[PDB]
DNA sequence: AAAA
DNA sequence: TTTTTTTTTTTTTTTTTTTTTTTTTT
């Protein structure tokens, strides 16, 4: 117990220390977190570490005594978990509230202290930004960007001029106006409580040719007080404490863990059911996020009782309906996903836009927009041009494509690597080419059938086809229980209310719940057959070549040019090729009359 | 002062002028001080050397003071009345001086200064030369000798550029190492075809030149290529393996003043893969030539000047769909190994049927983001590589895997035009009405294209249409 | 700043606190039938439109134009032979509602097909934020 | 009044 | 066809600082 006398700042992690309540102690499981901090801070004064676990808190007969053995294994703690010293700091806050300023002003007056007496009165561009990281270590970090520049981000506190639903999450600054402000604002009372206690140390009579010391000492500190105001000053002790404030690591550490989302009031936590919402500081990095605040699931609402039944009149089956919301509820995960992808038609005005608009409306900016159809239906873009509207896809989570046009036929290129959990590179205007990890819940809506060239299994183990069965019209007729009215009220209004869109994401995490919780986490293990049978179905048709067998019919030699009459003819007409019917056709069921010689 | 902080922390710092003309900082990173994730006894670039700014700003101190308390020792001392002044006056200038320390300009300019001592020639162009020293997760690891010996202390060897994954020896008792195998002997069920296909990957680690070839392997769905391909790609880290653009290959010329910005993604790295295909693109047959031959190719990247650099990358490429190679000269058929995969995954596998499993979903959701899974797998390439090194010699062209140079031959019969012509409407003087009927029979078909080389009165007419076969005119 | 939040709308020519911008350089009076102006834009209206149903509407669409939020899926098109005013009062309607709120559509939008989605394009780029947009195709 |  | 424009290419630097600074001690 003699290595915290080597530095005094120990000291003061002492003095916070011992403010914590002995009741950290017992109970284990959130007495190791403190051990984890202090491990990984530092591992040099882990000896301190040591020195607190057999410090005797609380008492030495809950099973600590001699010391324990998990502590000795936990010096090594080589994981990535991050619990620093701010959580300490925020805790010591938690307690004793008129405790911790008083003892933190110790040290803020004194490292000023033994600035102003070593060098005198002069005070320059690090002392200041020594003593200004000292105050506010927790609210400010800087890291290195991409291109080479410094950036500075800030904690967002409760009370505070800020933008909608920043609460709780680290904001992007290019010049911390706040920090121009505090070190302008609140600096100024401890130059002022410097003086003072220089001039009652002038007060009292200690000696001659000393008060003449305690005089050009105040003169000199009278003098360098006002450069704090200057502006020159300020943007140089700014300059010198972005080194100060530097986080190594913490640019490729934002927004990583997909098991968090950033909402409204907090930071959204799926890693447990139920989810729990955050209101309490906290240590995760989180910058982009959503302006919906987020409620828990209650049907008794009256908007979650109207948005029910109003998926209640779009869907008549009861399977689907489950199947589909399950698909959507993935679109908050933003981790690897399985390689499915639903694309369903219908007739006009079915309410498709709605729900594909509302989910992406409700999820924001951020983690979802609107993909062009270019992306499917047109050929793949040489490598020299940089390509947009694809990267656009780059850590999002839902992307819906809703423009369509008459049979046009899918590029099934884009489709094996824009559905996969793999790896997908590309390259955006005026910017190198990188890969960038891949997660992305997709939905296509059309009123036209698309065309499917291919029939190998790789295409054909994702995808998905439904058929919408209601439809809505301006005088609806009797009878008819698949025809019903519109209420444009839910597209014109209804869905720009910020309440609505508070109960559809209660919904759509209850329902990431409810997959969560039953038929484990896969996708591929809900039995809803009704849509693998439309999508058998679907896949019966746009199938040529078993049709033509079906519909009319020596040599082998002879097929592929018989085909093409009924290629050309029928089933549109195109250009005949080969080379893939005579490995398709060997591979099928005309096999009994197939004429090998 | 800038001489003193060099005479201070001159084995620590270097710097060295890039291809733009700026200066720029690198720092030797030691265990005990904060730093990114496993980049420990590796040279780090840095922009602003931050470390050197506090070390002078805090250490430099205490020398300060040092000299302070020296020079009020000597003016204790009895001595004379002019030698008081003087030491006086020098005690003034120096307190005067020492409070310039903490100045923000003075400090930039002193870095300005320093920028010239520390500088050091040669430095940038011999940054990873040799390709038998790897960066890894907990040091740098040597491939020179058999075993390989990692370094975990202080060295000298210039290592910027690592891989965030930490080195232990091939131990197959691990759990992580068994599981690994097992799947790994599911996905390939022949055992020369894995031997190869397993010497083929260990190569990606070595950066040097290698022999010319190239793996192409199909296959239906659930076949695992992903999985074994993205797992090779992401163990080897983003710095050494990175993903490549089938656009990139099967595309045209690109023109000769437009910048690519694509085929740099291969500039250093050894290891490429190739993933999407459509129905039947035809294979290039050239600007692959050059990324296959272990020669030298030139390229310009995005707003810089023409470059050229070696090609060292082992290729391999993915498909549901064969190729089209529409040529037969022994360059292209040299490389070019080809093979077919036999496994496949069904949810619901049909009983007595050895070519059929089923799925676990943990292979590819989780399991390849998992760290210790990733340290096996570099276990077990190091050790395929330290193997094919002890015996084998070196080259790759040496193994007896038969079922690859079979299946490869079967390839090579189908996708040849020369006697499809010749078995299925073979007619029996310079063969024009010939050539026209192979063009008219292949068209829309075998190739849609006429043929233009005149070429079937040469070596293919070496090939089979021979003996009875005339030409006079 | 003119205000249609509630009927009658109301004009604020004093100080405010809404966050406004963008403008157009025509001043608002109330609709007073007696003007002068008024009346012979009433009279010219009515000669260019004779059925009433059909002018009635008319107005009512051209009114829509004003509002920038969320409107109905309705695109009207209509023809004639020359010199019949569609010009005048597209271009009427274009020019009071100003620039930065309306302006004049190219026909290429909709006689092509796609650009493929590596194609920067004017792209209908002038619809953001603009509540108006007209074509006058000719072939 | 000249030097810091 | 279509052909090339766009993307690139610059274009975003200067305003402090410095200087001086009268005063102030010598
Ligand atoms: N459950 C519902 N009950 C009544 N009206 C509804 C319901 N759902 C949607 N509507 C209305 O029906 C209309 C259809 O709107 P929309 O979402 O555009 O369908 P759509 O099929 O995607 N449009 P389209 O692309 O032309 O087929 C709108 O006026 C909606 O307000
Ligand atoms: N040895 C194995 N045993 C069981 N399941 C496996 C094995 N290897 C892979 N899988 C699973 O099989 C599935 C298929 O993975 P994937 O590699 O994407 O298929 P693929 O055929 O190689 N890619 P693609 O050809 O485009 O369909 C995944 O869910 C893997 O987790
Ligand atoms: N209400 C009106 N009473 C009398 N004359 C009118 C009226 N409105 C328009 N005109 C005149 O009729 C002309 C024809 O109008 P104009 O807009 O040029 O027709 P247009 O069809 O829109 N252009 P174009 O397609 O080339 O004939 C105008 O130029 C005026 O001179
Ligand atoms: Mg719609
Ligand atoms: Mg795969
Ligand atoms: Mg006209």
């Amino acid at each position: 117990s003699i290595l915290m006398l080597h530095d005094p700042e120990a000291r003061y992690l002492h003095k916070i220390l011992n403010l914590l309540p002995p009741e950290y102690y017992v109970e284990y499981p959130l007495w190791s977190n403190v051990v984890f901090a202090l491990a990984n801070t530092s591992a040099n004064y882990r000896p301190l570490a040591e020195w607190f676990s057999q410090k005797c808190p609380e008492k030495w007969n809950t099973g600590g005594k001699e010391k324990l053995e998990k502590l000795w294994n936990d010096a090594s703690h080589h994981t990535e978990k991050k619990i620093t010293k701010r959580s300490i700091m925020y805790w010591a806050h938690k307690h004793a509230p008129q405790q911790y300023k008083e003892i933190v002003e110790q040290g803020y007056f004194s490292i000023l202290a033994e600035y102003v007496y070593s060098y005198n009165g002069m005070l320059e561009h690090y002392m200041i930004a020594k003593v200004i990281y000292a105050m506010m270590g927790n609210k400010f970090v800087v890291d290195v960007d991409s291109n080479g520049k410094y950036v500075w981000f800030e904690f967002v506190l409760p009370g505070q001029p800020m933008n909608q639903g920043e609460i709780w999450k680290w904001r992007k600054e290019v010049n911390p106006d706040e920090l121009h402000i505090y070190i302008s604002e609140n600096f100024s009372r401890v130059m002022d409580r410097i003086t003072e206690h220089i001039k009652y140390h002038l007060s009292q009579p200690h000696e001659s040719n000393i008060l003449n010391y305690y005089k050009k000492l105040l003169k000199a500190f009278e003098r360098s007080k006002s450069k704090i105001f200057n502006d020159s000053f300020k943007k140089g002790v700014i300059r010198q404490a972005e080194f100060l404030f530097r986080q190594r690591s913490f640019i490729q550490t934002l927004d990583t863990n997909p098991h968090l989302l950033g909402v409204g009031n907090g930071v959204l936590s799926i890693e447990t059911i139920p989810a729990k919402l955050i209101n309490h500081f906290h240590e995760h990095p989180i910058h982009q996020y959503t302006h919906i605040c987020y409620v828990p699931f209650n049907p008794e609402n009256p908007w979650t009782k109207l948005l029910l039944n109003a998926l209640q009149d779009i869907i008549p089956e009861l399977d689907a309906r489950l199947w589909i919301m399950f698909y959507l509820s993935t679109a908050i995960f933003r981790g690897l996903k399985e390689a499915l992808m639903l694309l369903w038609l219908g007739g006009g005005c079915n309410g498709k836009t709605f729900l594909m608009r509302l989910v992406a409306m409700v999820l924001g900016d951020h983690y979802a927009s609107k993909l062009n159809i270019s992306l499917l239906t047109s050929c793949r873009e040489t490598a020299e041009k940089p390509n947009s509207a694809f990267m656009r896809l780059k850590g999002r989570g839902y992307g819906y494509f809703e423009e369509t046009n008459k049979s046009e036929v899918l590029n099934t290129s884009r489709l094996k690597e824009m559905v996969n959990p793999g790896d997908v590179t590309a390259r955006e205007l005026n910017q190198k080419q990188e890969s960038f990890q891949m997660t992305a819940t997709m939905v296509a809506a059309s009123n036209y059938n698309f065309i499917i060239d291919t029939t190998d299994h790789g295409t054909w183990r994702r995808l998905r086809h439904y058929r919408s069965k209601v439809k809505f019209c301006h005088n609806p007729d009797p009878s008819n229980p698949y025809e019903k009215k519109e209420d444009p009220r839910f597209i014109h209004e209804y869905i720009m209310d910020p309440d609505c869109q508070n109960a559809f994401f209660s919904i759509l995490v209850y329902f990431w719940e409810k997959l969560q919780k039953e038929y484990n986490g896969q996708i591929k293990k809900v039995f809803c057959p009704t849509i693998e049978s439309e999508t058998e179905a679907y896949r019966k048709s746009q199938d040529t070549l078993h049709r033509f067998i079906t519909e009319r019919v020596y040599n082998l030699s002879e097929v592929v040019t018989a085909y093409a009459e009924w290629y050309n003819t029928n089933i549109n007409v195109k250009r005949h090729i080969a080379l893939e019917l005579s490995q398709e056709l060997e591979n099928s069921v005309l096999e009994k009359y197939l004429q090998w010689s | 002062i800038a001489k003193v902080i060099y005479a201070m922390m001159g084995n620590k710092f270097v710097v060295d002028v890039d291809s733009n003309g700026k200066y720029v900082w690198f720092e030797f990173v030691l265990p005990g001080q904060p730093m990114n994730q496993g980049e420990i006894w590796k040279w780090r670039k840095e922009v602003n050397p931050d470390e050197l700014h506090i070390y002078i700003s805090e250490n430099f101190s205490r020398v300060m003071d040092r000299i302070t308390e020296h020079i009020k020792y000597h003016l204790s001392q009895p001595h004379e009345s002019n030698i008081l002044n003087y030491y006086k006056k020098l005690l003034k200038a120096f307190e005067r001086s020492k409070s310039k320390i903490f100045n923000d300009s003075f400090k930039k300019g002193v870095i300005r200064q320093a920028e010239f001592l520390f500088r050091q020639r040669s430095f940038i162009q011999t940054l990873d030369t040799n390709p038998h020293l790897l960066g890894v997760g907990n040091g740098v690891l040597s491939i020179e000798t058999i075993p390989a010996k990692l370094i975990n202390h202080f060295h000298e060897h210039p290592i910027h550029q690592y891989t965030h994954i930490c080195y232990v020896p091939f131990n197959p008792e691990n759990p992580w190492t068994k599981l690994l195998l097992n799947a790994l002997q599911d996905i390939i069920p022949e055992l020369d075809a894995r031997l190869w296909i397993m010497f083929y990957l260990s190569t990606a680690i070595f950066r040097g030149l290698k022999e010319a070839l190239m793996l192409l392997w199909l296959g239906g769905g659930c076949n695992g290529k992903t999985f074994l391909m993205r797992l090779v790609a992401m163990v080897l880290g983003d710095h050494y393996a990175s993903k490549l653009n089938i656009s990139l290959l099967t595309s045209c010329r690109e023109t000769a003043e437009k910048p690519n910005s694509a085929f740099m993604r291969l500039k250093g790295r050894g290891y490429g893969y190739f993933e999407e295909t459509n129905k039947s693109e035809v294979l290039n047959t050239s600007r692959l030539k050059e990324m296959v031959n272990p020669g030298d190719v030139t390229a310009r990247e995005l707003n810089q000047k023409q470059e050229s650099f070696q090609m060292t990358a082992t290729m391999v490429a993915a498909s549901n769909y064969n190729f089209i190679i529409d040529t037969t000269d022994h360059g292209t058929w040299r490389r070019l190994r080809h093979y077919r995969s036999k496994v496949k995954f069904c949810h619901n596998p049909d009983p007595s049927n050895p070519y059929e499993k089923k799925e676990d979903p943990r292979f590819i959701h989780e399991y390849i983001m998992d760290p210790d899974c990733q340290n096996a797998f570099f276990s077990i390439l190091v050790y395929f590589w330290e193997k094919l090194q002890k015996e084998y010699n070196g080259q790759i062209k040496k193994v007896f895997c038969p079922t690859i140079e079979s299946e490869t031959e079967a390839y090579r019969k189908s996708q040849d035009t020369l006697h499809r012509f010749i078995t299925e409407r073979v007619v029996e003087y310079n063969l024009s009405e010939v050539v026209t009927a192979y063009a008219e029979w292949y068209n829309t078909n075998i190739n849609v294209k006429r043929h233009i080389a005149l070429e079937l009165s040469q070596e293919l007419e070496n090939s089979v249409l021979e003996k009875y076969l005339q030409w006079s005119p």
